[PDB]
């Protein structure tokens, strides 16, 4: 016995046509005058666009005239002027209407791609439907003689037919004529007779229009909307506050264009009303009616036909539709220039004093009034406005464990916004931890970040348990660590290794920590010698715990002292015995996988501190003598120019092909470039001589530059090769290469010519960067738009099938193995063992248990693994079938947000993708995801049969192959162009290659298989990331491909109507509920269909979600026609409405409310 | 034929949606702001089938359409005008005479006059 | 720049200033991607309603802050209520029914 | 000055949808601030003001709290005068004004309303 | 637990549910009957609840059950007024 | 508001029918005035300082 009539919680929103009476329901009065505000009193006119009696009062609680002022009469209307004295926000929510004389056609339901009023009526849009309502050619409204039912007549034909019969087939013209047409139309009887006629002896020569319209008519009739509402007779009015005319600075009002529109339509409508009472000349009245049509259409949606101008502005007027067709500012926020903060931890950030003071204003107020100090709220305001010492301490209390989340401009992935504990800093710049300085892709060139203050309690906990930096150790894209130490610190730890012979060395042994005392007290060096010490190692096995292991290993001073930082566990020493390069991150990774979060975090802070400190102690610099040039430079250059000289002489005397000597001489200079490069590196690498004991030995150069290169720290081979070696082949604006490479280098002088040559490379480099940077996000938007609705649900379903994972082997003819693509993956079922037993069924491949997949030798290189591609889930993703790859080490928590994180991880490295039988680059990625047919698609054998020619060029034609065997034939079409690969008589299998060219994903999915096409997409999209050298897990690719294969096509006979291509969601859930419902014969078999990202994203349940990205004027219209309703499970549509997101911290709420909406 | 064959055969699929192409390969008076939206609506989005929904739908201005019906001149001369005006006065006269026939119109005018003199 | 609470535009009740304070920072699509990725439902909730353009919400939650209660008590943003009125201003009708 | 006021009526005038800074993308009507609304700070101070007064009239007597409350008209809508209060309390005019002043005398030490003043 | 917060997820899986329950308890502390179990040590209610969850006390079923007892305490102990009202409209 | 009417009644009314809109140096910045200037309307009482 509920049935509440108030503004409570809603479970869904409904969209449909509006009856004239439906408009009257919103009407709080009727606009009747084009008047807005008074010319002198500046007061709302009587019945104008800004009435007070109709809409709302100007001032809050005082009426128009002034008979009533204060809260005494908040429910009673005024005597002199019926002005309901409530609020002024009432003026913002009140509707109102205008009631037109002659009917008017709604511009949307009239001319919006398909003519809704036309297709519903079966009548040409801009041809007939225009000429019959623009007062030109009269139309018929049903005749029982000579004339049909919807034919078009001229005035002459009208009077002729009227004379022949008349007074029994009367049919007007114009708007009301189309009204009587739609009104007379019987949706029910037509829905029957159309079904009858459009099924009688007709092949595929008609079925198109038949199925189309019948589905459309059935939809409209079942929608509930009456076709009468299509053209309106009562036009509603927008609230005044949503289109106000507010006085700016010193007069000069500011109004909305809608006021001009409504004023025009009101004027034209009034004249029409007046003409329908005075003398009524047909030309005059009909013209004014067409003008009313103009005004109404211009108000609803300009678009579209010339665009009504006026308003002095040469620009058009922003109609209603243009205000809803196509960035959320927020309080408690700020931004500033960022700065490095070495003394910070990983969970801390430097927040400026004055900045944090203004940010936590309301918190300071509350805490002040709570303790004492400030007698009242305004006292607190005055107390903080006059920064009075004690207030700062109170601030030190409010920001204590109150997380503040930071954000950078280009937010590519989840790690764009990370939370920190605010640390007050005497300054006006925002300091950041140098470890998470890579996740933001932030530099200190002058980049500036923004800060947000989690106000809500659960918002603070969300920031601490999710967005906190300490929880984001690993990258969501690849399992590898993301807060890994960078340039400065890594060069430091690289210097803390680097075993140098002798030089204050000798093997004076001690025990770990004591070595520190040895280092500070000089005497001994630091990079010697090697030297031996006692290392107390710790290891665990089987029953965990800890097992000591004291020994005597030969490390160095640096390794000895550095060992102190290493946590309890770990293999110890051997992780330090190496150096500082990539194992610097490997060490962090292993530490995380064998210890945990906290030990890894503190280890990260320690290694950062260590790196910085010892790097500072080192004092590595970059003098001009650090980049030593090879002596053989001029030699190699002369030799190369000698060879090219001979080639040019040969070209002079004919001999060699002069047409392509350009290429081979380029090979000469290219070889020479590699010669200079190899010479420079082999020199600058080792060098040195030292003098160990009895002198004479060789190590590796301590040449600063090399130290930077052999330890990450921004220093690559190519860059160094340009510094001391030579800048190789340079590009030319033509796209060609110049046959005179930059012989000189930056260490040397650079001639004006070759610099004017290199300027092209720099120009196109920056330009191309500017393109791919925006193009990357341009792809990301499509990825998110298509994927941001699926979330891991229903815990862990059954099913065992899944793509057989195998090491990506180009080693067929080039040798290149990668076998780490299986880890944190849930096993399909006991994937065998050269003997028996071993692997369990649903056992997720651990990080230590994937290392067990090496104890089964190189024999086992194939494992079946559950993936998101398969998974017999319905509207989500099985937790098992997904994996675990997060910043978290465990499996994904039930109700995460796989879609967005997948899209982000894919489109994040897009910044470093070079756009162009190998396209390659971001464009290649786009084409693979869009699933576009190649420029020269190959062909496959649909059914295994016997290959034979089917009439040599007898069409038409063009060759024909016919693989026939067992039963029934097939006739494929070969267009002569491009050869073949299978002679006549030979047999083929189900999906064999008979064109040896580019494969089409549609054909692969349609014939080869889903596992094959998904394997193709992932292994082809990865191959373009291999070249760019960007690590990205296959899980996410499989994730987007999952809903990339969302819909299918049914071919048989079931409750679903055959030709309709529907998603396997409704398909599977309905076929599961039909085998055991009444009969399996009341349902058909479906067929998976490959559709691109855009084509897939285009289709979606919610009309609001669609109204977001795709064309709003279309989606909103068509969704209006059929009584559709969003209810209401998507992310995006649940975001713009401003409620809890059906994922993460939500989900539980949605599940409860979802089950709650089962009672009715 | 012309429009259909040209549009379909050319746009396959014109790659970058080359708009500035077929809009010149169309008849009638050009440079309109009306026919524009009817081409940007078909090309993409509902591909393949939309290109079959275009022709079947393909199988303008207030003032220009106003001068059209005004085109029916039926102009007059001094003779014509005086003629029409004469018919006006004739009709009016017959109406007023028909009012004179009505006695209650006279007596009502009499009653309302006494109301006028009674102030 | 930093802003606790300031002025708002007449059209859309969104933060803006330059007359005494500074117009608040802009969130956006790039950021709501991240918040959805994390699962910060309440963080996005507030960042989309009370923290921005929820007329009564901002005031109610501000009072709850000075009283040291936090919580939220959100509501339908005017940046969607306006959308209702604008769509309803056309011949099309949208209603938010209960259950 | 008549001409001066005349020129303040000219022009439509300007529409909000006018581009200004040419940002992404600017609109004149987007810079127009709302003034009919009150600052959340101001609303909070007003509420705390109600509580403050509601707690200050507690340290008074009935024949003094009611007097000040009814005279200056608070928590009762319609405010009354010396006569309408002097009739409901027998003693008329000067007597009730005496008490009305005595309450104001009482408010010369507390700081709550003092700081709420500004 | 001012740096994970990871130890709490072990006691109750799904970091999201962790946030919900922890916010629930933190709400109980910030407004209403405070009474923490783990010593404060100058920590916000945000973290105090997390410290408890890590400690092993105060979970989801725990709060729900204690809420049941809370209702059985407010209702059953003050039923005299409710019954006296029950005889109001017969 | 009644409470505010009482409040000023307790500390002195002086409820002037005027507001306030004086040009103030924005919070944060601080410096020295080097030059003042006043452009008066053509037909307005010139100021003492002007
Ligand atoms: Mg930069
Ligand atoms: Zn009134
Ligand atoms: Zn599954």
């Amino acid at each position: 016995l509920k049935a509440q009539t108030k503004t409570e919680e809603f479970d869904a929103i409904k969209i449909a046509l509006a009856s004239p009476d439906m408009i009257r329901s919103w009407s709080f009065g009727e606009v009747k005058k084009p008047e807005t505000i008074n010319y002198r009193t500046f007061k709302p006119e009587r019945d104008g666009l800004f009435c007070a009696r109709i809409f709302g009062p100007v001032k809050d609680y005082e009426c128009l005239c002034g008979k009533y002022k204060r809260l005494k009469h908040r429910g009673v209307i005024c005597e002199k002027c019926g002005v309901e004295v409530t609020q002024t926000k009432v003026r913002r929510e009140r509707m109102g209407h205008i009631e037109l004389a002659s009917p008017t056609a709604h511009i949307w339901f009239l001319k919006s791609l398909p003519s809704r009023i036309g297709l519903l009526l079966d009548m040409p849009l801009r041809d007939i439907e225009r000429v019959l309502y623009f007062e030109s050619y009269v139309v018929i409204e049903g005749g029982m003689t000579n004339l049909e039912r919807q034919q078009i007549l001229t005035e002459e034909q009208y009077l002729d037919a009227l004379e022949e019969f008349g007074d029994e087939f009367d049919a007007k013209m114009g708007a009301e004529a189309i009204q009587a047409l739609l009104k007379s139309m019987d949706l029910e009887q037509e829905c029957e007779q159309l079904r009858e006629e459009l099924n009688e002896t007709n092949s595929e020569t008609k079925r198109k229009k038949l199925t189309k319209r019948i589905k459309l008519l059935e939809a409209f009739v079942q929608s509930g909307n009456k076709p009468e509402w299509m053209i309106l007779t009562v036009l509603p009015v927008l609230p005044p506050d949503l289109r106000p005319l507010v006085p700016l600075d010193g007069g000069r009002f500011a109004t909305s264009d809608l006021n001009d529109l409504y004023r025009r339509v009101i004027n034209r409508n009034n004249r029409l009303k007046r003409l329908l009472d005075l003398a009524a000349p047909d030309i005059i009245v009909r013209n004014e009616k067409r003008m009313l049509q103009e005004a109404v259409d211009a108000l609803l949606d300009n678009g579209r036909r010339g665009r009504a101008i006026t308003g002095s502005n040469k620009r058009p007027l922003k109609s209603l539709a243009d205000m809803i067709k196509g960035g959320k500012r927020v309080d408690y926020s700020g931004r500033s220039v960022i700065t490095v903060g070495p003394y910070l931890r990983l969970h801390q950030c430097g927040l400026p004093k004055k900045m944090a003071l203004e940010l936590f204003k309301p918190f300071i107020y509350g805490k002040l009034e709570l303790r004492g100090l400030a007698t009242t709220i305004k006292a607190a305001k005055k107390m903080v406005e006059r920064e009075e010492a004690v207030v700062w301490d109170i601030l030190d209390e409010v920001i204590r464990e109150h997380p503040v989340l930071l954000n950078r401009a280009p937010t590519l992935h989840r790690l764009g916004i990370q939370a920190f504990e605010p640390v007050l800093i005497e300054g006006k710049a925002i300091q950041l931890h140098p470890l998470v300085c890579a996740a933001y892709n932030a530099d200190f060139d002058g980049d500036q970040m923004a800060v947000h203050v989690p106000l809500t309690l659960e918002a603070q906990l969300e920031a601490r348990a999710l967005m906190m930096s300490t929880n984001n150790i690993l990258s969501p894209a690849n399992g590898e660590p993301i807060i890994v130490p960078s340039q400065d610190v890594v060069l430091g730890l690289y210097y803390m290794t680097r075993d140098c012979v002798n030089a204050k060395g000798e093997g004076m042994v001690l025990t770990g920590p004591k070595e520190a005392e040895r280092l500070y007290r000089s005497g001994l060096a630091s990079l010697h010698a090697r030297v031996k010490v006692r290392i107390t190692e710790y290891e665990k096995d089987a029953n965990g715990e800890l097992v000591a292991k004291t020994s005597l290993k030969d490390t160095t001073v640096g390794r000895a002292i550095l060992w102190m930082i290493v946590p309890k566990g770990l293999p110890y020493s051997i992780v330090n015995q190496a150096l500082g390069k990539k194992a610097i991150s490997k060490m962090l990774n292993t530490c995380y996988r064998i210890l945990g979060l906290k030990p890894t975090v503190i280890f990260a802070d320690q290694i950062m501190y260590t790196g910085f400190a010892y790097a500072a102690r080192s004092g590595a610099s970059v003098g001009i003598d650090d980049m030593v040039i090879p002596e053989k430079k001029h030699e190699i250059i002369s030799e190369a120019e000698a060879e090219v000289a001979e080639i040019q002489e040969q070209f002079q005397s004919g001999l060699v092909t002069a047409g392509e000597r350009y290429n081979k001489v380029i090979d000469i200079w290219a070889a020479a470039n590699d010669r200079v490069s190899k010479a420079m590196m082999d020199n600058l690498q080792t060098e040195t001589v030292i003098n160990r004991d009895g002198q004479e030995e060789k190590q590796v150069s301590f040449n600063s530059i090399y130290m930077m290169a052999d330890s990450g720290a921004r220093g690559s081979a190519a860059q160094i090769r340009q510094l001391a070696g030579m800048r190789g082949l340079m590009a030319k604006p033509d796209g060609s290469i110049i046959e005179t490479p930059i012989t000189a280098n930056f260490r040397e002088g650079l001639n004006v010519l070759q610099y004017f040559i290199s300027t092209h490379g720099a120009r196109k480099g920056l330009a191309d960067t500017a393109l791919k940077t925006a193009n990357s996000g341009y792809l990301t938007r499509r990825l998110v738009d298509v994927a941001q609705d699926l979330v891991v649900t229903e815990d862990d379903c059954g099913t065992h099938e899944g793509i057989m994972m195998t090491p990506v082997i180009e080693g067929g003819d080039v040798k290149e193995p990668l076998r780490d693509r299986v880890l944190g993956r849930v096993t399909a079922e006991d994937v065998l063992k050269p003997g028996t037993a071993d692997i369990l069924v649903p056992r997720n491949t651990l990080l230590h248990e994937q290392w067990c997949d090496l104890l089964e030798e190189n024999s086992v290189d194939a494992v079946k693994v559950r993936s998101v591609v398969s998974c017999d889930t319905d509207f989500g993703v099985c937790a098992h079938c997904y994996g675990r790859d997060l910043a978290r080490g465990h499996i994904i928590n039930k109700g995460e947000a796989i879609g967005v994180i997948a899209a982000q991880s894919i489109g994040e490295p897009g910044t470093q993708l070079t756009m162009r039988d190998i396209t390659g680059g971001l464009p290649r990625v786009a084409d693979l995801f869009e699933a576009r047919r190649p420029k020269e698609p190959a062909i496959l054998a649909e059914i295994s049969g016997i290959v034979s020619f089917g009439k040599e060029t007898k069409g038409k034609r063009r060759l024909v192959i016919t693989p026939v065997d067992g039963s029934d034939p097939y006739e494929e079409m070969i267009p002569k162009w491009r050869q073949l690969n299978v002679f006549e008589g030979e047999r083929v299998e189900r999906g064999d290659v008979i064109s040896d060219g580019p494969e089409a994903p549609h054909d692969i999915l349609r014939l080869r298989g889903v596992h094959a096409v998904t394997r193709y997409i992932v292994n082809e999209v990865q191959d373009v990331y291999r070249l760019q050298g960007v690590k990205i897990n296959d899980k996410h690719i499989e994730v987007i491909v999952r809903q990339m294969l969302r819909k299918a096509t049914i071919v048989n006979a079931g409750s679903s109507d055959f030709l309709e291509g529907e998603q396997v969601e409704y398909s599977r859930v309905k076929i599961a509920n039909r085998e055991l419902e009444a009969n399996g014969k009341v349902g058909a078999t479906y067929s998976r269909d490959l559709l691109g990202i855009t084509k897939a994203s285009l289709a979606t349940e919610s009309f609001i979600s669609a109204a977001s990205f795709q064309e709003t004027t279309r989606v909103l219209t068509e969704a209006a026609v059929a009584g559709k309703r969003d209810e209401l499970r998507g992310l995006k549509e649940n975001v713009i409405v401003g409620r809890l997101i059906p994922a993460g911290t939500g989900y539980a709420y949605h599940q409860d409310r979802m089950r709650r909406r089962a009672a009715g | 034929q012309s429009q259909l064959k040209l549009l379909v055969t050319r746009g396959k699929e014109q790659g970058y949606l080359t708009y500035a192409e077929v809009n010149d390969h169309l008849p009638e008076d050009i440079v309109d702001s009306d026919q524009i939206e009817d081409i940007i609506q078909m090309i993409n989005d509902m591909g393949i089938q939309v290109m079959e929904e275009a022709p079947d739908a393909d199988d303008t201005d207030p003032v220009r359409m106003y001068m059209r019906e005004m085109g029916t001149v039926e102009l007059l001369t001094r003779e014509g005008e005086i003629d029409i005006a004469k018919r006006i006065e004739d009709g009016i006269n017959q109406v007023q005479c028909s009012v004179a026939e009505y006695p209650e119109a006279i007596t009502y005018l009499l009653e309302q006059y006494d109301r006028v003199e009674a102030e | 720049h930093a802003r606790s609470t300031g002025s708002y535009s007449l059209v859309t009740q969104q933060p803006l200033g330059g007359k005494a304070q500074f117009g608040g920072q802009r969130f956006g699509e790039m950021e709501v991607w991240a918040l959805e990725a994390y699962g910060a439902a309440y963080t996005l909730q507030e960042m989309l309603t009370v923290k921005s353009d929820d007329v009564n919400g901002r005031t109610k939650m501000y009072k709850n802050i000075v009283d040291g209660n936090h919580q939220m008590e959100p509501g339908m943003p005017e940046s969607f209520n306006v959308l209702l009125k604008e769509i309803r201003s056309l011949g099309i009708n949208i209603e938010l029914e209960d259950e | 000055d008549k001409i001066r006021k005349v020129l303040k009526i000219a022009k439509e005038p300007i529409s909000m949808e006018t581009p200004i800074g040419d940002d992404e993308d600017s609109h004149l009507g987007d810079f127009i601030e709302d003034t009919t609304l009150e600052l959340p700070l101001d609303s909070a101070t007003t509420e705390s003001l109600r509580a403050a007064t509601h707690d200050v009239l507690a340290g008074l007597t009935a024949r003094e709290a009611k007097v000040l409350r009814m005279r200056f008209g608070i928590d009762m809508n319609t405010d009354y005068t010396l006569e309408e209060v002097g009739k409901q309390f027998d003693v008329t005019r000067e007597r009730i004004r005496q008490i009305e002043a005595k309450a104001l005398r009482k408010l010369r030490h507390p700081s709550r309303s003092e700081v709420l003043r500004s | 637990a001012r740096v994970t917060v990871q130890d709490a997820v072990e006691k109750i899986g799904n970091r999201f549910d962790l946030v919900l329950v922890a916010a629930r308890r933190a709400r109980q502390m910030q407004v209403g009957g405070k009474d923490p179990l783990v010593p404060e040590e100058n920590d916000k209610t945000t973290v105090i609840a997390l410290r408890e969850i890590e400690e092993g006390l105060i979970n989801n079923q725990i709060l729900d059950v204690r809420e049941r007892q809370e209702q059985q305490e407010q209702e059953a102990a003050e039923l005299q007024a409710v019954t006296a009202i029950a005889e109001g409209r017969r | 508001t009644p409470e505010e009417k009482l409040l000023r009644a307790i500390f002195g009314e002086k409820a002037s029918d005027v507001k306030d809109s004086s040009l103030r140096v924005p919070n944060g910045v601080s410096g020295t005035v080097i030059d003042v200037q006043v452009f008066t309307r053509d037909g307005v009482e010139k100021d003492k300082r002007a």
